[PDB]
């Protein structure tokens, strides 16, 4: 629908160039069938469509608005916590939606480049790559108990290691 | 252990302090429970005595339910009295020994390094 969140390059269609002096039945059939089923489709929607617009009714997002997070936070100080794992939490949802809208990316492009896909579809593989890298670093070795707590030690221990990494000349 | 409690009256059901804590509502959950209590032993003693149940003794049912009401009342009071006396002493302890309570300062999760234990 937002097509720069989930891009489609044009359906460029080559025009039918035909050969034979004979008919093709997909075409007339084509016709058939708009001129049956499309048009009291499209006339039952379009009768729909302004009952909508007669009472037309909204709904927002809900803006969640930030929060101190567990780093700012007392060892104890159960609110505090609670409103961190919270907005953790939401995060941590927002972010499998993320890896999903990826891979859907990643599934479309391979179905519409098709046979030579492996040429023209790395720019969504790298870019399932990167964010699954990302995922892995992040929430991957946890357990059903996942936390901000321990996001947070397995966050301490890998830069622990990149620190003792770097220390290397 | 609160038996030797300076001031301590003596087979005191309700000294004059606790006349200083708010009583129940006499619409407390327990007091109505132990209506409760009162009514079912009403209805126990019928059924035990081979009469019927819900039918016999309704002047029976009413006294069991307000002595169990009216005791319940009392000793609902004093025990409020007695943990309110509780917190007094534990209060007045700290405030007296503060050395032995510090005023601890705990740190947070940035400064302190939780060690990660990988499921795996
Ligand atoms: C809501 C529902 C409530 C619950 C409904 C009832 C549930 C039925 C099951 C109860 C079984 C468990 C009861 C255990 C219990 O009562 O506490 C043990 C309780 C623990 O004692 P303690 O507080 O450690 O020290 C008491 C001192 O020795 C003695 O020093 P004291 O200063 O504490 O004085 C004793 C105090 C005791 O009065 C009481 O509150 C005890 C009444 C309990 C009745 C049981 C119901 O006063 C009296 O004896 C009354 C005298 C009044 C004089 C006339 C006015 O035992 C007694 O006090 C024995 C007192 C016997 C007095 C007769």
């Amino acid at each position: 629908w937002d097509k720069d969140v989930y891009p489609e390059p044009p359906s460029r269609t080559p025009a039918p160039s035909p050969q034979t002096s004979l008919p093709n039945p997909i075409t007339y059939l084509t016709k058939a069938y708009d001129l049956v089923v499309d048009w009291p489709v499209t006339l039952v929607r379009e009768f729909i469509e302004r009952q909508h617009a007669k009472n037309r009714t909204y709904y927002y997002h809900r803006q969640y608005r930030r929060v101190p997070d567990i780093t700012e936070c007392k060892e104890g100080d159960v609110l505090c916590i609670y409103e961190a794992e919270m907005q953790w939490r939401r995060d941590f949802k927002v972010d499998q939606e993320i890896m999903n809208i990826i891979q859907e990316r990643l599934k479309a492009c391979q179905q519409r480049e098709g046979e030579n896909y492996q040429q023209n579809c790395a720019k969504e593989l790298e870019q399932f790559t990167k964010v699954t890298k990302a995922y892995q670093d992040r929430y991957l070795d946890l357990g059903a108990y996942y936390s901000a707590r321990k996001c947070l030690a397995k966050q301490k221990q890998r830069m622990l290691e990149e620190r003792k990494a770097a220390r290397q000349e | 252990m609160m038996n030797g409690r300076p001031g301590h009256e003596p087979l005191k059901f309700l000294p004059d302090e606790a006349r200083s804590l708010p009583p129940p509502k006499l619409n407390d959950p327990r007091l109505v429970y132990m209506g409760l209590l009162g009514y079912c032993t009403g209805l126990m003693d019928n059924m035990l005595r081979m009469r019927p149940v819900m039918r016999a003794g309704l002047h029976r049912q009413l006294l069991f339910v307000t002595s169990f009401v009216f005791a319940g009342y009392f000793y609902l009071k004093r025990q409020n009295y007695l943990y309110a006396v509780k917190d007094h002493d534990m209060f007045g302890y700290i405030k007296l020994h503060p050395e032995d309570f510090p005023e601890k300062e705990k740190k947070t999760y940035a400064e302190i390094l939780e060690p990660f234990h990988p499921v795996r």
